[PDB]
């Protein structure tokens, strides 16, 4: 089936450069005009650049002169070279297939996260949150950048779980997660939150003890 | 004796540009071009319109073949067919650009998609009749093959009556060459 | 240049209701496109060429319009249709999206389950002290939380996070985190979290001492 897969996102400092790539499959790539669309955190969609099957490129004012869209048909890949990055360029970048002259975004990948900041990569501090049914949880405080993975009992305990969106304050994220189980389950049966922060290669299984 | 102006769609959608040029070629080589023969001008359009060369820049049929095969696709995030036709009508077909007083005006439009500015297409076509310009329209159905119906009615409405002896329909950019014969020997 | 304004900015409706979203362009366009985006996911092609449904889009959806006014209509709002819908035009450069319409599903009012959690002793050892309060599965999503240290309201180091509408029960949840230093925290004794919601006249109150 038709598919696109973005790559290259990550933390980069203001004034830095970053190269995104997109692998296409399931269709005759070279015949389609391709684009990149971005979505800053908590905001709308914004088309960024486009390249026709003929090699013609067009750009959004805020990026022309800094970003360069290109394609390599021998590898069915699309690229986005981003220079002079600014904090405002922070967003999830989507590779997208166009229809007609390219203005209808036919296919979207899952996206890649580009974070533009001076903040330093930092590991999260995971703290246990203990008190008919009981509510427990864990505070995942002070990490950067996103993302962070959170599950309970390795994902076997998925019901009654509430993982709240991270809140950014002073260059550090923080998020909480709560899980509710019958009172006759804890502490007789074990409850632990699994948290991983790939950017700092951190893994931790924090058991919730009364 | 008739000045011919070809209005070429060069938007992002057109692909490959090689077959389009092979079409011009196979069509322009069968003509006797000269100041007292048959002149030809080419206009390319996409988001915007640009004159490749005027009706009288070249007086030789060979000089036209070489310049033609030199035309580059300009791309376009839109297919402004109305803007392209209207621009050929009031800019290309003007004495200033080589139009010969008294001679028969002929416009050849080639497109592969509904225009983004189809809301002024009626007005633009009517103004072509008012200036007595014979119109031949060629529609490439590739991208649609999605019904091509509405697309077909639009391109036909561009051709002069009778539709049957002015409007063409091809499967894709490659099939364009299978028209040069009928196309030419119908412009006589 | 063409700007798109969607209305309403957001809406609330019951299942079975006929819902209609509008997209007005600052200049006429001959076609409109729509995409559906759910929390944390890539936008999905929904309607193209004004009224064609993209593959997989259920029959209750339809699109219409001309000139500068286009619409998207859901004949019978289902719980799975909650999302932010974006209109988009390919007629003017740069291509652009509307700011989107966030659609939510109505359901029976439900009181929030509040749980308060004292600082982890694991956190105290590092100088900090965060108190957490979870307000789970309530509706409507309008809610208020006030922190009261030793009877006196306090709200300088409070950070809140709200989840999007639950894909399972259409409810809402939110957590409130009050961060103080180990010293401030030990300076006081009773900590309480107050939740005001249309479900009850008086605030649901939870708290603890030391
Ligand atoms: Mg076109």
């Amino acid at each position: 089936e038709v598919q696109l897969v973005e790559s290259g996102g990550g933390l980069v400092q203001p004034g830095g450069s970053l190269r995104l790539s997109c692998a296409a499959s399931g269709f005759t790539f070279s015949r389609y005009t391709m684009s990149w669309v971005r979505q800053a955190p908590g905001k709308g969609l914004e088309w960024v650049a486009v390249i026709s099957g003929g090699g013609h490129t067009y750009y959004l004012d805020s990026v022309e002169g800094r970003f360069t869209i290109s394609r390599d048909n021998s590898k069915n890949t699309l690229y986005l070279q981003m220079n002079s990055l600014r904090a405002e360029d922070t967003a999830v970048y989507y590779c997208t297939r166009g229809f007609g002259d390219g203005g209808y975004f036919d296919v979207w990948g899952q996206g890649t996260l580009v974070t533009v900041s001076s903040a330093k990569t930092t590991p999260p501090s995971v703290y246990p949150l203990a008190p008919s049914m009981v509510t427990l949880g864990c505070l995942v405080k002070g990490y950067f950048p996103e993302p962070v993975t959170v599950t309970w009992n390795s994902g076997s305990l998925s019901s009654g779980v509430h993982t709240f969106p991270a809140v950014l304050q002073s260059d550090l994220y923080t998020l909480s997660s709560s899980v509710t189980v019958p009172s006759s389950t804890w502490p007789s049966e074990t409850v632990t939150c699994n948290v991983a922060h790939p950017a700092s290669s951190t893994k931790v299984d924090k058991k919730i003890v009364p | 004796q008739l000045d011919i102006v070809i209005v070429l769609d060069g938007s992002n959608s057109i692909y490959p540009w090689e077959s389009v040029i092979a079409f011009l070629n196979d069509l322009l080589k069968r003509m006797d071009i000269g100041p007292k023969q048959t002149q030809v001008g080419i206009v390319q359009y996409g988001e915007n319109v640009t004159h490749e060369f005027n009706l009288n820049k070249y007086s030789s049929t060979e000089e036209v073949l070489v310049a033609a095969n030199k035309i580059v696709q300009r791309g376009g995030r839109q297919t402004m067919t109305a803007l392209g036709i209207d621009t050929a009508r009031k800019e290309a077909f003007t004495e200033a650009r080589g139009a010969r007083r008294g001679v028969k005006k002929v416009m050849v439009i080639v497109t592969d998609g509904e225009s983004h500015d189809n809301y002024r297409l009626k007005q633009v076509i009517q103004d072509c009749e008012d200036e007595n310009i014979q119109r031949f329209s060629i529609a490439i159905l590739g991208h649609y093959n999605l019904s091509t119906e509405k697309f077909v009615e639009e391109i036909k409405s561009i051709a002069s009556e009778p539709t049957e002896k002015h409007f063409f329909n091809v499967s894709d950019e490659l099939a364009l060459v299978t028209i040069v014969k009928a196309l030419g020997e119908r412009i006589f | 240049q063409i700007q798109l304004t969607q209305s309403p900015s957001s809406l609330s409706a019951s299942v079975g209701d006929r819902v209609t979203i509008t997209c007005s362009a600052s200049s006429q366009v001959n076609h409109m496109f729509w995409y559906q985006q759910k929390p944390g996911k890539a936008p999905k092609p929904w309607i193209y060429l004004t009224s064609y449904l993209a593959s997989g889009v259920p029959s209750r959806f339809s699109g219409s319009g001309s000139g500068t006014d286009y619409t998207l209509t859901i004949s019978s709002l289902q719980p799975e249709d909650f999302a932010t819908y974006y209109c988009q035009q390919w007629s003017g450069n740069p291509w652009t999206f509307g700011q989107g319409t966030k659609v939510e599903i109505k359901r029976a009012d439900a009181a929030p389950t509040v749980s308060i959690f004292p600082p982890s002793s694991e956190q105290l050892t590092s100088g900090g002290a965060s108190v957490v309060c979870f307000l789970n599965n309530f509706y409507p999503k309008d809610i208020n939380v006030k922190w009261k240290i030793d009877g006196s309201e306090r709200q300088n180091g409070v950070l809140n996070s709200w989840t999007d509408q639950d894909s399972k029960d259409s409810t809402y949840s939110m957590s409130s985190t009050l961060t103080l230093t180990k010293d401030e925290y030990e300076r006081h004794n009773s900590y309480t979290c107050e939740a005001t919601h249309k479900t009850s006249t008086s605030p649901i109150v939870k708290s603890f001492n030391r």
